[PDB]
């Protein structure tokens, strides 16, 4: 009941930081079918767009 | 005689537990900061000329003394 906070402060740090946002944005674009066919699962497929979850 | 007693929920359960994202907005206009800005510099620049048009009237006056004393 206390974690969401926990999570905001993090967000709060990184989210709309423009140091994180110019160190992570656009790094490391994978397509779909780059994802499908590279055998990739989780956050690697759904990041790109693909709607899976087992 | 005695019942079955293991970790449970209590009756009716428990209270609401919050995950929704909160980041508010501290709230200031981009106009405002520009504003209070282009204030705060008026107001140095205003003080910076009276100091030193008067800092210019205390030099020619050093220089008065060192003219008077020259000779």
């Amino acid at each position: 009941k206390n974690f969401s906070f926990r999570i905001d402060e993090l967000e709060e740090m990184l989210t709309n930081n423009r140091i994180w946002r110019n160190r992570t944005v656009d790094i490391g674009v994978v397509t779909a079918e780059d994802a499908l066919n590279y055998g990739f699962s989780g956050v690697m497929l759904r990041g790109s767009g693909i709607q899976w979850d087992l | 005689a005695s019942k079955v007693k293991q970790d449970m929920p209590p009756p009716g359960g428990y209270g609401p537990i919050d995950y929704k994202r909160n980041l508010p907005r501290r709230g200031l206009s981009g106009y405002s900061m520009f504003a209070v800005g282009i204030g705060t510099l008026l107001f140095g620049y205003w003080s910076m000329m009276k100091w030193n048009r008067e800092r210019r009237r205390l030099q020619i006056e050093d220089f008065e003394a060192r003219i008077a004393l020259m000779p």
